[PDB]
């Protein structure tokens, strides 16, 4: 997953988490602009190993961390599917659940037979039980760090988003929290690109000088 | 657990989602931990994980490791089975020689009585009557060694006068094998109770980790000698299989017919309670 | 419902 | 409207019996405890509200029989 | 053997040609069987072979398994040719009350002295002097309860008069966390020594199963409360991160600057040998 | 790009080149079988970061190195497109080519005017010039190493293939040649998984023991 | 049959099953290159008992066992021609076939006359009946051990192929399976030559040392 713009000599590769620091405010603001208008402008080009250019629909751009809505129909649906899979992996738990559901179904069926009208039904399933429970992610009480962590957790659930990009998001987190974010990103395998005006001390990052020179920096 | 799983085949064992995972090239099988009673590894090609070992310690499942000859080598002993063990150590240190010699004397009386019952079921009136006479002659401190005499007359009459316990024959090999399995289950039960296994109820001088579990496994020895006596003509492999059928077979406790593991557990519980309560009731097991 | 489970040669 | 009055009718019938509805509340409590435990097992934070008898009926899909062979039926 | 092999890392163990094969992701090490004395496994990711176990039965090496908490859970028990540690436990059963009270009083004296010295390093001379006076006033059988009286002064000096051990706070959870880590290390050392940890140095309370190790770890306790005092403002997660660095940090033993593991090892060995030999020397540790 | 089968404890990640050595011939042959029948069997499961299982059409399996056909309609077409792009990147060269093509077109047009029949034409383009030249890859004289290198070069051209897998292909190449293959794979970013019965000395690899234990091995 | 290349002192004979181990990776890869390039390169030669060079068309080179399709246009052509020959060897059976085909053609012809649209037909032939049935060799192979057996069967069936060569194909099979493959090769009399980078223990094989000296083993 390589990104390229006119200032760079060669396209730079983004693997796992990548911290890109632009020391020039003009190039930084211009690049963020190109990230929002990316479909309209041809200057910034992001391509995969196939050299195929990704669509802005495949690109996921996030600036406001707490203003972004983590709960979507697709995310909650695939999350419910994941929970159903977790309950299906355990044979004992699923049998217990099936017994309870069978009891409830017997009760409601008895009540339907007591009625004068002829009533038919089908089944009460686990996905319907979860949808009735209303399982969803809670961002209301979450701190910014827990919020970006939940975003990194649901980026796996997002199917269409190819790459996740944050703009000036590392200013909120402490050095240790940044270490946790990167070390978790290495495990999640997702491709995340941070954009910061100022360099962060202690983490590997790509620095773009006012001279428009790009250098790898260990600290 | 109610299940005894025996693995004689090369394979890898892992722990996932409270299920024992048996992984091999030909097939893979998952067996829940709550059902498994005893885990027996009969070969040296088996691989296991220390996480599975930890879950077996928490599940309180006896793990036995055998040799290339398939005879058992070493079994796992948990340090803390239950919090009541540390409280029980003070009681075991506070035990009395009168209670130890009394309970051990009653247990030896139960073993000799079970041998007389086995010879009575085998229709030997002179030998069952003699063993019964030694049973009525058993006394504290065992000055007459009527237990050793009862054993010598027992094996000499069953397997013949030329037979002896010091022989290397597959008969004595199977006897030591069954005594090692029953000693392992009884030792595991003593670990469940928490008291020291190395402290025996008969002799202060003899120092052995298996002394106590041996004293508790004394009355159940004639159960092995029956199948050894029946299958003595069969090869040692078939004798070993018939010795493994003991776990599947059921025996009649005084209360009702129960499994061997339950009879050993309840018997050891009543023995420990009788030792701490200074001989309130002595559990009696008869064939 | 089997008391003795054999994984290996069945003897 | 017909399904609303039918579901309300069945809810009324189950509310007329205190013991049965109590057993329903116990079983729903157990299922909610299981699903809640599985949600705690997950690495992602999860918020839930509750499960209600009306949501159980609508989840079951209680409706009048739709099978009609002829106009006479 | 002599060397004590302990595995803290993910790895696999095999046996080939009388040579133990230890394999970890970084490198592979081969150790002769005659060189190894005691084998301990710290983590749950370690993979071993029943062939290696069979070899360790002939070698008599003690095998120690630990849980995810690193607290030792079970150990391997051979049916024959038992290890010398099982013979060493009997002396622990024979430990005299005078030796237990001497070692216990010395331990309390070392902990109180370390508390007063750390208050002197924090430049509270009135509280440090009071705790020192209680140190010089400590006596056998503890009629004065000067340890419980020194506690309140130490904690009140550190975290303030409003703070106490009974209240629920990140500071007390942090103290229990550090005491849990130290309890794991010292308990592991006692398990290496083979002595039963259920037998405590403090005669009055047998409730805890770790009583021996919990009594041995006391002179090293104030090292935790220092870090908890410095980081007391930080959240419990941060305090866990800071307490996790104690394993990497080096501290001053009386003889030389050494790692905490080696210091605790030497201290525990001196304690056990002193208890079996009835007070030849008492290991003394000062901050 | 993680692969998983029943023998593994955890799904293993395949990034850039990965050398998997199976010390057991039964598990090795069974796994190769599962690679060929992969669509039919559910035992071997390969999934991406999205956890989506890839289709056998997305999977590329190669055993015979010299028997595989590197020249395909899609590979030659996209290769011609790449050459056209290379000639388009240089403004001078393209202008020269356009001049020559214009001269040839003038000649042929003159000859068409000389004819009695009314003749119409359109243009001679660069892609048509390349197709007339017959540009294609030459595997006839190539050594095995050059062949697998060309395969690694055209795997970028293959759009549908998600992951490239070789079976017992490392037995032909010397240690140094293997180093060249891996170091080139790191640059090409492609996902390649080698399967070998015997371990190769000097390269990082994942080893599966007869005990069915998977360990990382530096040498 | 014998194979010869510049590294050997004298050409070695290949009879029934033969295992050839090359202890040099450069000579091994170069040798495989000479096998696929055998038509282009004159370095590697093969001399039969007649001491006559053979074309690459007579050489059957198979590296991937599972990736080798048993059903091919030429194989199905020779198989269909073989079955047509077998049915032509029996005059009565083929006559009954002609009678039944005549009946079916009369029925379908009658139904075509029943239709309002004009219909022209030619005839039905035995070859079109076989191709319509889809006669082919069995495509079911559970393991590489069975797949290589099918390869040996079709190789023994093909007369034009004088030798069968496998490249690094013995790494998949267990030692016992190697024994069964060698015994099946000795029973089938076919000429099979294996090329392995490393030696296999327990079986007879020709070891080519890095010194280029060839020595027998077991
Ligand atoms: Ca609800
Ligand atoms: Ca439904
Ligand atoms: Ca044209
Ligand atoms: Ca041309």
């Amino acid at each position: 997953m390589k990104i390229n713009f006119s200032l760079l000599d060669e396209p730079m590769e983004v693997n796992l988490g990548t911290v890109l620091v632009i020391e020039d405010v003009s190039v930084f603001a211009q690049l963020v602009k190109e990230f929002y208008q990316y479909d309209e402008q041809s200057n910034l080009t992001i391509f995969d190993s196939k050299i195929r250019s990704i669509r802005s629909s495949e690109l996921l751009l996030i600036t406001d961390i707490l203003g972004y809505d983590i709960n979507t129909s697709q995310v909650l649906k695939l999350l419910h599917t994941d929970i159903v899979s977790q309950l299906n992996d355990k044979p004992e738990v699923r049998s217990e659940i099936d017994s309870l559901v069978s009891l409830i179904t017997d009760i409601i069926m008895a009540e339907c037979i007591e009625n004068e009208l002829d009533i038919e039904y089908d089944e009460i399933t686990l996905l319907e039980l979860i949808k009735a429970l209303g399982v969803r992610i809670e961002t209301k009480s979450c701190t910014v760090f827990e919020k970006i962590f939940e975003i990194l957790q649901i980026f796996k659930y997002l199917v269409k988003k190819r790459i996740l990009v944050f703009v000036n998001s590392l200013s909120y987190f402490s050095k240790d929290e940044i270490y946790q974010i990167l070390e978790y990103t290495k495990l999640s395998q997702a491709d995340v690109l941070f954009l910061e005006p100022r360099q962060i001390e202690g983490i590997q990052q790509f620095i773009l000088d006012k001279d428009y020179i790009l250098m790898p920096y260990n600290n | 657990g109610w299940r005894t799983v025996v693995v004689n085949i090369h394979s890898k064992l892992s722990y996932k989602n409270n299920h024992l995972i048996f992984r091999n090239s030909y097939k893979t099988e998952m067996i829940h931990l709550s059902e498994i009673d005893i885990l027996l590894l009969e070969t040296t090609d088996i691989v296991l994980t220390t996480m599975l070992v930890k879950r077996l310690v928490d599940e309180n499942i006896l793990v036995i490791f055998c040799d290339d000859k398939r005879l058992p080598t070493a079994f796992l002993t948990p340090y803390y089975a239950r919090h009541d063990s540390s409280l029980q150590i003070a009681r075991q240190i506070a035990w009395k020689e009168n209670v130890k010699c009394e309970v051990w004397t009653a247990i030896i009386a139960q073993k000799i009585l079970n041998q007389s019952y086995y010879l009575g079921e085998c229709s030997f009136f002179e030998k069952s009557q003699s063993i019964m006479e030694l049973y009525h002659g058993l006394e504290r401190f065992d000055p007459s060694n009527r237990e050793g005499h009862s054993a010598r007359i027992y094996f000499n009459t069953l397997f013949g006068n030329d037979f002896t316990r010091e022989s290397d024959n597959d008969i004595n090999a199977a006897l030591d094998y069954g005594y090692t399995l029953l000693l392992s289950m009884f030792a595991r039960e003593v670990v469940v109770c928490g008291c020291m296994t190395q402290i025996g109820l008969k002799h202060a001088n003899q120092f052995n980790q298996f002394n106590l579990a041996s004293d508790i496994m004394e009355p159940f020895r004639p159960i092995i000698d029956r199948i050894v006596y029946q299958n003595r003509h069969n090869n040692f492999v078939k004798i070993k299989k018939e010795l493994f059928s003991i776990f599947s077979e059921t025996y009649l406790y005084n209360g009702k017919e129960m499994y061997l593991s339950n009879i050993v557990s309840d018997y050891t519980k009543k023995v420990i309670k009788a030792l701490n309560q200074l001989g309130e009731e002595i559990p009696e097991f008869r064939i | 419902e089997e008391r003795l489970v054999f994984l290996g040669d069945n003897y």
